[PDB]
């Protein structure tokens, strides 16, 4: 038997099929119920989404000063838009339900879109003009006071 | 700087090792002497098997 | 071929015992094609500039933190992989027997390229601390301002 | 003037800190519910289930 | 044959060919077939209720006429057979929208860069680099879609040749206009002959311890001159450059604009030829 | 001398179960019919000959075996290649050097030549889609492509390189002797010059000695821009030698790669 | 209307060579047989109905013509296109606005809006894989996507003109009066959080100079 490299014969049954109950005709139908083997896809798809996904929270370490969180985190972006043109190749084109894997790009592309976001409000807070905007005090209170120790960040004096 | 320097020298040498690992299974992959494991003849016109 | 070198060439008559004399599967002749590929092609086009664009990752260690372009050559650098990967995807099936060797050699440099945009991250954090946002210990100072520049000849 | 640029810029710190562990968060359950999605699909034990 | 010189913008001019496969012009001749007024059908007939006319191409004219040849002495038995011309018109509509005009709009952004300033934070070479980039992808692109033969070059590949080239020259006079204006004194000569042409000719043509407490306020007050001086020849580098991109701008639009204009207009000239024919196809 | 690359084609016709003591072949005219060639769009056909061959196996001497190969020469019309492929290799080639023009202050040396790298990696696409993909030899595009892709390599080293030599100051390297003699006073006398090379009350004792400190540390911050400024001469010149080098070897490259074949071609 | 398509195809079936006073064909039912039909994963089959047609012509008045159309009208199930081609369009389009949030001194304004147009660019590839290409009329896809493609250039234009607008020196440029009255007076109401011995005297003339420069 020539084994298929991508598909796994789980069950072979054959089975007759009756008519219901002239014109009537019985089947004689053989079934394959048939496992993929994804090992193509898990280090072509998976593992690179994976690492991806690994810098777009890393992104959140950069400082803001180094003048590079919007360059990592929508080069990442870019780089899922290429794994999007990979996958465009192999999918199904049925629009019954979405496949997982389409699920976790699309859950992937939206993490690092909202990464690309707050790495934006944060780069917005940081050069804040101290003369032009005046910090609210509830700001101060929340960020300063309060959220720093649940956070373990301690302001040095 | 230090800690740049201490990953250059750490890293650097990881990635040269592997892909020099990764490449010679590669390069050193050739088909076997015999075209049958276990059967010592080559099947070549040069070593014709008379009766 | 402008691909494939034959090495072996055999021809076979393979009869089967355990099938009846009767079965069209007792008996055959085999005629074998052991091949080997030519790889100019695939190297020259792929595995030179995919080995040298992973290699060039390692010169952001040696690109200075106040250049502002250290995370951004490595992130490159994985897209310019990611090419790579996606050309490769196109050419062989999607098989489980085993990963192929340009797939493994991409998967360990994708790996790397992304511990190495890691350490760029750690690094340019650490570039970048102040007395107002951390404290230099005494420790940390023994530890990488004279201690291992020493081990490792630092100017 | 510094004073005051340091304030804004600490809270910047804090923020992008706290968005460091949502993110984190995030993507620890979402990766795990879509990953135990995945592997817990097996196939049928017999050809024809009820 | 695709004749590609103004692909999309192109008309085609397809031959069909019928003919005896068996039999000589002496054996076996051909006429056209004639309507009900007696009209002579000497071109493809369309039923004009059924036609449904094909997404990309427009049936302009269908002549057809019968040849007769291969009838000298030499040549022997006269040989005959029924030629149409499918004159055909591409709707270019899909290239417009999906390649051309995005293609034109990137490729327009690098006129953008002179306006960023010549700093550290600029980001001129950014954008201009990354325009390159990006028609690099259109490259891509269009690879997919124009034909492969080599008796001319096809208007899109011309385009997008011409496009990449002037982008190349944006990056070349962005990275020159960033080094005129980064130069320091420290570093760079203040040529005079360069300032003139640019900033001048250019708009005009378009007790011990008093002593050492006074000899130390007298080294910080030659230091602060020193450095109003070094900012001072700064400043005027900055202006330089931005003289410079300011002209380089007009020329590279001026560049720009022409070359886009007739490259098009080779095509707004292309129009199927007023032939003396009926439409093949009756209004 | 792919795009540029002949071709001698055969068709060898001959009776496949009749040999040449029952059925005779012989050809009709010396060369094939091209009366009714249609044009190509891709190929120019220079020349095309009918050849007639007999072949007597010792072991069968008296039955000869006839065959007509018709080969055709053919020569690739190469308009396609240099519009799609060479000229965006050329143009990624001149766009190689422009980064040794670049000040490192400008903060866009490596964005410059990544992206040019990147905009390769994006063009492989074209490039291997384009190319046959076969192993008898590296075809003449490819070697193009392979040099062109080092070489912007090599300048991304030698740019990472550069950068790092602006950068050192003296709170991290000295200057040693010998980069001083090589860049600052050898290269300049072979290069075109275009750059340079009461007072005992404890306040009042307080505020003197605290501006003499301010003098003190001005000094030693003029000392240390002044080696700096050293430091970023050296690699300004190393950087304007390497644009001169590297401008050189892209018309070098671009000559010896295709100027022999396009010779070849004119002389004859 | 492309990936929310309605379709309406036919399929006209009648006697090639035989006329209707030779041959008559006749529907066996007004609608087409659909017991044994496979359900498709791309088109919902919304109508099916079967036509005959007689056709008598002026130079054949004594020989109709006779045709069978059946008609199939069909809906596109468009989740496909939509997850695959949709979603990633609107995320670069939010994000092409998220460039006038980033300040100016971050130095990555134009880094996220040259990179938000090169991911878009690539995503072209993806959606001209997708997409079917025809010249009849522009998709509604393909409508979205020039919308997209337009809006992103348009911020990087007005990007480039705010990124002008922030670093004008005051030695070179000047405030016209106008631009003071439109954006620092009327346009900050509607909105707010945002506000607007020889040696001696050498050495004195030093103090006094170092106190000028600053000011
Ligand atoms: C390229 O691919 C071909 C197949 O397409 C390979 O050919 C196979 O090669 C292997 C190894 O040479 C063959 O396996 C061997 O077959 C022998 C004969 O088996 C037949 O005859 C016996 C008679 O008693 C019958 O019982 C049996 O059913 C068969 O009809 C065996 O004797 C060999 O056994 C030996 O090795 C095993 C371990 O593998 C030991 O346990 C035994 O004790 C003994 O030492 C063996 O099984 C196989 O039959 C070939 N297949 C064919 C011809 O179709 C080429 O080898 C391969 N080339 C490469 C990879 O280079
Ligand atoms: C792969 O795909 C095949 C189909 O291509 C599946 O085979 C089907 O499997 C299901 C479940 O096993 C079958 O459905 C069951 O059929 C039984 C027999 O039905 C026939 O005989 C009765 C006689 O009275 C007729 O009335 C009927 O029309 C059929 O001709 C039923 O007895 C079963 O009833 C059970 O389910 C119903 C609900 O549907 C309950 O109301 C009942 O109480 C009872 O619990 C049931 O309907 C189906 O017939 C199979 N199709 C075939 C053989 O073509 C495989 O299961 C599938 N494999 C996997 C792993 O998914
Ligand atoms: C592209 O590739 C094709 C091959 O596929 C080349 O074709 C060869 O062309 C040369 C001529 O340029 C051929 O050589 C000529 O062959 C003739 C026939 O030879 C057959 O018949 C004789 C007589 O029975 C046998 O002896 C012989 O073995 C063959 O069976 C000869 O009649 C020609 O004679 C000429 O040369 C001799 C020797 O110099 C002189 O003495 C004669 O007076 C006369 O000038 C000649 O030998 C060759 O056979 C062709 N090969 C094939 C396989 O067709 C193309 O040339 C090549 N194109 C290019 C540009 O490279
Ligand atoms: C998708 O595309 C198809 C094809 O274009 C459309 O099909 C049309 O469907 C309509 C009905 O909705 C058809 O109209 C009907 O045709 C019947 C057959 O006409 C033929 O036979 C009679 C003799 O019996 C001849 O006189 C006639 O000339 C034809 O040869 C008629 O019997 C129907 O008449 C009924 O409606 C009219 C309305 O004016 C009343 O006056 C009558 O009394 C009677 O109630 C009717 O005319 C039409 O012919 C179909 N066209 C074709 C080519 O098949 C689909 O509708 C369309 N689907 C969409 C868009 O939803
Ligand atoms: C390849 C990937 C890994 C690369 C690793 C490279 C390592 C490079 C090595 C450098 C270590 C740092 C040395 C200098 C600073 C030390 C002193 C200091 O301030 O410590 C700070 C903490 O420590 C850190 O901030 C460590 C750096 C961040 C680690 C992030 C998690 C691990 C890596 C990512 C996840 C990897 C796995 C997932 C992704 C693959 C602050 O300390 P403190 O709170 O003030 O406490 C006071 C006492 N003390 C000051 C004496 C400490
Ligand atoms: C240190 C730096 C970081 C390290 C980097 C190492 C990078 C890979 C190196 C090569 C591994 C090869 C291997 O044996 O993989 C196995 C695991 O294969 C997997 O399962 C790996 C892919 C996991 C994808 C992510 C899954 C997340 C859940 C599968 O192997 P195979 O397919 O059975 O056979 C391969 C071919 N062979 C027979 C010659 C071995
Ligand atoms: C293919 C179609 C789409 C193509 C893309 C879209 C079209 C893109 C192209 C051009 C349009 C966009 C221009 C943006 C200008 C922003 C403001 C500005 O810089 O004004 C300038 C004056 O500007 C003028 O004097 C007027 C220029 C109008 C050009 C109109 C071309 C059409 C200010 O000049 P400045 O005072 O010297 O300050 C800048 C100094 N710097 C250059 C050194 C930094
Ligand atoms: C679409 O294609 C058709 C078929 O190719 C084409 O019709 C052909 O056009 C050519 C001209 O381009 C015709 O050839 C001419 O025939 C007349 C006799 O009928 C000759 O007198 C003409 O001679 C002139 O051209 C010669 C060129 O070699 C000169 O040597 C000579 O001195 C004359 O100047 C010429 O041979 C050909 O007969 C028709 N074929 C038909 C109509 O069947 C048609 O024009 C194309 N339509 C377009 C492009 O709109
Ligand atoms: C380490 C990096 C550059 C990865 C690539 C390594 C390549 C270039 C090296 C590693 C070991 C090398 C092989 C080692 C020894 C031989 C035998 C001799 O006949 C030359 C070819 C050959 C077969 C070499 C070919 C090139 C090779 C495969
Ligand atoms: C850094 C330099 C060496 C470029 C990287 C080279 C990498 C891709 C390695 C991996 C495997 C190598 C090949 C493996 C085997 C051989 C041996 C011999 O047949 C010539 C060289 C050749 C064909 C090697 C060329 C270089 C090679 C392709
Ligand atoms: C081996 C078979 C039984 C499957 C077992 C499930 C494995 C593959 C799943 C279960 C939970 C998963 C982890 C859950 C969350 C994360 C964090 C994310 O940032 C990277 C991936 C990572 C680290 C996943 C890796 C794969 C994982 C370990
Ligand atoms: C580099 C810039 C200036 C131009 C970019 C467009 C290029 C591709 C254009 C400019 C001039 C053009 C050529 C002009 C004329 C001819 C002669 C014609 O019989 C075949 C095509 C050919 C040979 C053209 C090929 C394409 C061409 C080379
Ligand atoms: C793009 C800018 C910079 C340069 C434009 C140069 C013009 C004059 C060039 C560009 C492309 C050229 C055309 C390309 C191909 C053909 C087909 C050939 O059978 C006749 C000449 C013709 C029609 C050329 C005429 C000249 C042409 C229109
Ligand atoms: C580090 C910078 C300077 C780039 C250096 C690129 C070097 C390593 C490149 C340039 C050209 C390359 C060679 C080009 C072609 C061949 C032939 C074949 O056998 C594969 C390997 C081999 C022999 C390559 C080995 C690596 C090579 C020598």
């Amino acid at each position: 038997f020539i084994e298929n490299g991508q598909w796994e014969i789980i069950h072979k049954p054959s089975r007759l099929i009756q008519p219901p109950g002239e014109g009537q005709r019985q089947e004689v139908i053989f079934y394959l119920i048939i496992r993929r083997k994804p090992l193509f896809y898990l280090v072509n798809v998976i593992a690179p989404c994976i690492l991806i996904t690994l810098l777009a929270i890393f992104v959140f370490y950069l400082p803001p000063d180094a003048g590079e969180k919007m360059g990592l985190s929508i080069f990442a972006l870019l780089t899922l838009t290429v794994f999007l043109l990979l996958l465009a190749d192999k999918v199904p084109e049925t629009s019954l339900s979405v496949p997982i894997i389409i699920k976790y790009l699309m859950f992937t592309m939206v993490l690092v879109t909202f990464s690309v976001i707050l790495s934006v409000v944060v780069l917005n807070l940081h050069h804040r003009s101290p003369h032009t905007h005046q910090m609210p005090l509830w700001v101060r209170q929340i960020f300063i006071h309060k959220l720093p120790l649940y956070l373990r960040l301690k302001r040095p004096k | 700087r230090t800690v740049d320097r201490l990953c250059l020298f750490v890293v650097t040498p990881v990635m040269v090792v592997g892909t020099a690992w990764i490449f010679l299974q590669g390069v050193y992959n050739q088909p076997p002497p015999q075209p049958f494991p276990g059967d010592p003849y080559s099947y070549n016109v040069q070593d014709k098997r008379f009766i | 071929n402008g691909e494939w070198e034959i090495v072996h060439r055999p021809a076979r008559v393979n009869v089967d015992p355990r099938a009846p004399l009767d079965s069209p599967s007792r008996q055959d002749i085999t005629f074998y094609l052991i091949i080997r590929r030519k790889p100019l092609f695939y190297i020259i086009n792929i595995l030179v500039p995919c080995v040298l664009i992973s290699f060039m990752v390692n010169l952001v260690f040696y690109l200075p933190a106040d250049s502002g372009e250290k995370t951004s050559v490595a992130i490159s650098v994985l897209l310019a992989q990611s090419v790579f990967l996606l050309l490769i995807s196109k050419r062989l099936p999607a098989t489980s027997m085993a990963i192929p060797l340009i797939g493994k050699f991409l998967l360990f440099g994708m790996v790397l390229v992304t511990m190495v945009v890691v350490i760029c991250v750690i690094v340019l954090n650490i570039h970048f601390r102040t007395p107002s946002t951390h404290v230099l210990s005494e420790g940390v100072k023994k530890l990488f301002l004279e201690t291992l520049p020493e081990l490792l000849h630092m100017s | 003037h510094d004073a005051l640029k340091e304030d804004w810029q600490f809270v910047a710190m804090v923020v992008d800190r706290l968005f460091l562990w949502t993110f984190i968060i995030f993507t620890s359950v979402g990766t795990l519910v879509i990953f135990l999605d995945a592997t817990y699909h097996l196939p049928p034990p017999d050809p024809f289930p009820s | 044959a695709v004749e590609v010189t103004y692909f999309p913008f192109d008309w085609q001019n397809c031959s069909l060919i019928f003919r005896s496969q068996t039999y000589n012009a002496e054996e076996v001749e051909f006429t056209f077939a004639v309507d009900n007024d007696g009209k002579t059908i000497n071109k493809i007939d369309i039923d004009t209720e059924a036609y449904t006319e094909n997404g990309e191409w427009a049936i302009d004219f269908c002549p057809g006429v019968i040849r007769r040849h291969h009838g000298g002495a030499t040549d022997g038995p006269g040989e005959t057979d029924v030629i149409y011309s499918l004159i055909i018109r591409r709707k270019p509509l899909f290239y417009v929208i999906n390649i051309i005009v995005p293609c034109v709009l990137i490729s327009g952004l690098v006129l953008l860069a002179y306006f960023l300033p010549a700093q550290a934070g600029g980001q001129k070479c950014t954008v201009s680099i990354n325009v390159l980039l990006a028609q690099t992808v259109f490259l891509f692109l269009i690879a997919q879609k124009i034909p492969e033969t080599s008796l001319s070059v096809p208007l899109l590949g011309r385009f997008l040749i011409f496009v990449m080239v002037v982008a190349t020259l944006i990056v070349m006079n962005c990275v020159i206009v960033l080094n005129v204006s980064q130069r320091t004194p420290t570093t760079h000569a203040m040529s005079p002959r360069l300032r003139h042409v640019l900033l001048e000719l250019l708009p005009r043509l378009l007790a011990p311890e008093v002593r050492c407490c006074v000899d130390a306020v007298n080294f910080v007050a030659e230091s602060t001159r020193d450095q109003e001086a070094t900012g001072e020849e700064v400043s005027d580098w900055v202006r330089m450059g931005n003289a410079l991109d300011n002209i380089c701008f007009w020329a590279a639009l001026v560049l720009f604009s022409v070359g886009s204009s007739l490259i098009f207009l080779g095509a707004y000239f292309n129009r199927v030829p007023d032939l003396p024919y009926a439409p093949c196809i009756q209004p | 001398h792919f795009p540029f690359d002949e071709q001698n084609c055969s068709m060898k016709l001959g009776t496949w179960t009749y040999d040449g003591s029952v059925v005779a072949i012989n050809p009709e005219s010396d060369q094939p019919d091209l009366s009714n060639f249609m044009e190509s769009g891709e190929w120019v056909i220079k020349e095309s000959r009918g050849w007639k061959h007999s072949v007597t196996y010792s072991c069968c001497p008296d039955t000869p075996y006839l065959d007509i190969t018709y080969h055709f020469v053919m020569q690739r019309l190469p308009l396609y290649f240099i519009v799609n492929v060479i000229i965006p290799c050329l143009l990624f080639s001149f766009l190689t050097g422009l980064v040794f023009y670049l000040p490192t202050d400008s903060g866009e040396k490596m964005t410059l030549s990544i992206s040019v790298l990147l905009s390769l990696t994006v063009f492989l696409l074209v490039i291997v889609e384009l190319i046959p993909s076969t192993s008898s030899a590296v075809p003449l595009i490819g070697k193009y492509m392979l040099f062109t892709m080092v070489f912007v390599i090599a300048s991304i080293i030698i740019t990472v390189i550069v950068i790092n030599t602006h950068h050192r100051s003296p709170s991290t390297h000295v200057m040693p002797n010998w980069v001083r003699k090589v860049f600052i006073d050898t290269i300049p006398n072979i290069m075109f010059f275009s750059t340079m090379k009461l007072i005992k009350h404890p306040e009042v004792k307080s505020a003197i000695e605290g501006i003499k400190y301010i003098a003190e540390t001005m000094k030693s911050d003029q000392e240390s821009n002044n080696a700096a400024a050293e430091w970023k001469y050296v690699a300004m010149v190393m950087d304007h030698i390497l644009l001169g080098v590297f401008m050189l070897v892209c018309i070098i490259g671009t000559l010896a790669v295709f100027a022999g074949r396009l010779i070849e071609l004119n002389q004859q």
